[PDB]
């Protein structure tokens, strides 16, 4: 269509993206840990992007007592091994048909819950970006679709406003009719981009906004809140989180405050170029208890040019 | 006492503002303090240069 | 029939050379080619 | 002491939207350090 | 119990793909409204 | 005794410092905390050296939510008190008739075990050293001493080698017969006074055994074990602990390993003159549990002479 | 009886004064004598 | 298999020695890294005097 | 196995022994920093 | 009962001040151990 080609829209990030500027930058959700925990990097090549990390993480119930990761990646290939304790096995897989196409195949093995398997195809456009993926994929004899697919489409209708959908398709046992769901995800970016703007209307009635703002160069901040909703009469239980993130040449700082009454803030000091040193404390006032936990990031090498480049 | 009550309650919101004031400044700072004194030794270092 | 054993073969196959798989790339790769014993140690050979 | 379903909606929509306002209020600018 | 699950989400997929549409079309929609305004 | 003033004897420390240099300085025993923790501590003079201190602690069961605490001290006087949240008092006196001649006075009240009295009145001479304390002492109608009376004597026996006993009289309420025990105490410095060798017979059967060594200026290390005895046959509870202390004009460490299994350590950083980070970590490998505290020791004044003394 | 007396009323007069006996020792003692709030608060006044 | 059961015994200790030797060296290195930088910067200092 | 009650005393002196042989050996003096 | 307890503690005591005043005359042993060696 000619006369549709003079917008000019700009491709939006993908649907998992969403929220990256808030909920996996602006904040400790993901960064957090508990106890002490080291973390032993090796690098072996960079041209192809060759890794080996180690982890030794003692208090943390989320974490493992040990976890080898191998990590891969090359201009249109990437892949990484997990090996955990108790044999735990985990792995993903991301190779790029094309520069804008790629295929994204993650699998996760133990002894509990075995092999979930999760296959997705991402597409992206000029001004939209579509991708498919499937949760334990499989065939049943009835012939009928089992396991968990889902499909989401996000398409520009503005430069600075782009609106899309997720779908949900899921079926435990393929004996009963396969749940399906819908959510509306709407994502809003300053014309300046000082500002994102990102909304959630998840399935379930359940509203997951945030907002980020670029005060400067080192400063970013934002906020996000939660309207979870149930039933026995309604029940709704809900979080707003504001957390602003600092980051210096030498440092990195992110606090964060929840409405849940818990405070928590998370330091990392680059003492130099390769060691790092992590700490992450907790407050939870409304209990008065404190999850608190240091940890590492031994950043050696194993080839005389990895550790040339290191030094410069 | 209903003022007691609103004493303790008072000190007690106060400990918990002081307690989180320090819990999300004492790394900020340390941080502020880092990014200064590394801004003070590029200075030194020119200095030094010319 | 087939492809569903080839589900469970290809599982296996995951579980049980993921990792090494990945090691294997990355040596070959590599134009140093580290010791395989080196190159799983977590310490500096250069 | 009501505490309806509705009013934890009220509270995190209120919240919400002070840190929004405050957020982009000149505040949070003179809040980043000068250096 | 079946049938009124799998007509729901049947309609559910068809109303995803109408609004699908929507989205699609969404920036031609658009230009009309700032052409008329 | 004239013939017997030839030997020219040093006078030893005070029973309480027997291990000081390796309980209290070369282990964790008292720096130890759990959870966070912040001092802020006020200065107002320093020839006459008076002091304000605050503490906020949270997830430390031994310390309390807050505790403040003012220390005033003079070149013959020394006082002070500590309020504690729950309006548990604590305080302590320490004055000196002589220069060699002091008489300490400890009491913490509260609502539980109320009113818990401590006097003592220590006496140190050319040779030797003798202190009594009288805890919970009072008087009773049938007239016999009621309350725990501690006396100990140590005498300089050879100017490297210092003995000494410690006498306990204990009566809990009077009706029954004070139980009274006696122990041994041993004290080997060495002529060079590089290292410190103590040696503690504490009554039960009890033998606390200490080493110290100064490996330099910056590094001592020392060694503590124990052999608590017990009956039902007779049980035996003890352990060994090695600890070394490294001291360096920005920061302090401490080291400790426990025949437990548990490992330890605690690092301070004087960050800036004034403020100072205190780092506290612990391991207990045998049940695969991790003790961590992280605290503060903010250190501002409060007069401008002071400020400029602190500045330099 | 007196003693006994004695004995609780000044375990009394500690409980109640001891911090305050050191404060106000401090306060004569130091030649700036701050105001009474400002030496309770854990803020410099210089 | 007894040999397994060496295996895993034997990974564990390692684990063990491992992460005591962390815990125990990790803070000692900051130590003595801050000193040495300490004493670097003095140096600087008196070459800038002289 | 045994675990005599004597057993205790008997590790924790070889323990103490051996870490006093340790401290006062040379070995203490090499761990100290050179700097 | 006390009779027993009283004994034992007064006993206590007693050797107590014995080995206090060994203590006290220990250097003027030690210096006579050392003339006679």
């Amino acid at each position: 269509h000619s006369h549709r080609q003079s917008l000019e829209l700009v491709n939006p990030g993908t649907v998992e993206n969403l929220n990256k500027e808030v909920s996996r930058d602006v904040f400790l959700s993901q960064y957090f840990f508990t106890g002490l925990r080291a973390d032993l990097n090796k690098a072996f090549s960079m041209n192809p992007a060759f890794q080996t990390s180690h982890t030794f993480s003692i208090g943390s119930q989320a974490l493992p007592k040990y976890a080898f990761s191998a990590l891969f990646a090359n201009d249109n290939l990437f892949a990484q091994g997990n090996i955990d304790n108790d044999l735990s096995v985990s792995g993903r897989l991301n190779y790029g048909w094309d520069k804008k196409n790629i295929s994204k195949v993650n699998l996760q093995i133990s002894d509990g819950q075995p092999t979930m398997c999760q296959l997705e195809q991402d597409y992206q456009a000029s001004d939209f970006s579509v991708n498919v993926k499937t949760l334990n994929p499989s065939f049943s004899e009835k012939g009928e679709f089992t396991g968990v697919a889902v499909a989401s489409f996000l398409q520009s209708v503005t430069p600075q406003l782009a609106l899309g959908l997720e779908t949900l398709y899921s079926r435990t046992d393929g004996s009963a009719p396969g749940d399906a769901g819908v959510s509306y995800l709407t994502r809003y970016v300053s014309k300046k981009q000082d500002w994102i703007f990102s909304g959630q209307l998840q399935a379930n009635g359940a509203l997951i906004a945030s907002l980020w703002r670029k005060v400067a160069q080192n400063v970013e901040a934002g906020i996000e809140t939660t309207l979870q909703a149930g039933m026995v009469q309604p029940t709704v239980e809900g979080s707003t989180t504001i957390g602003a993130k600092y980051e210096y040449r030498q440092s990195v700082y992110r606090g964060t405050l929840d409405s849940n009454g818990k405070v928590a803030c998370f330091l990392e000091r680059k003492v130099l170029p390769t060691l790092s040193v992590l700490f992450c404390g907790e407050i939870d006032h409304f209990k008065n208890d404190t999850k608190i936990g240091c940890g590492l990031q031994f950043e050696t090498a194993g080839n005389q040019e990895l550790l040339m480049l290191q030094q410069g | 006492s209903f003022v007691r009550n609103a004493f303790t309650k008072s000190g007690n919101l106060a400990w918990t503002l002081t307690t989180t004031a320090l819990l999300l400044g004492v790394p900020l700072s340390l941080s502020i303090l880092a990014e200064q004194q590394l801004i003070e030794m590029e200075k030194t270092f020119d200095l030094q240069s010319d | 029939e087939r492809i569903s054993k080839i589900l469970t073969l290809t599982h296996n196959v995951a579980h049980y050379g993921w990792i090494p798989f990945v090691l294997y790339l990355g040596w070959a790769h590599t134009s140093n080619r580290p010791n395989f014993l080196n190159l799983l140690s977590p310490l500096p050979s250069v | 002491f009501k505490e309806s379903p509705l009013y934890t909606i009220a509270l995190n929509g209120a919240f919400f939207v002070a840190g929004v306002a405050f957020i982009q209020s000149p505040l949070m600018d003179m809040l980043a350090p000068q250096l | 119990e079946k049938r009124a699950h799998q007509e729901q989400t049947e309609k559910t997929l068809k109303q995803a793909a109408y609004v699908a549409a929507f989205l699609w079309v969404s920036p031609m929609i658009w230009h009309l409204v700032k052409k008329q305004w």
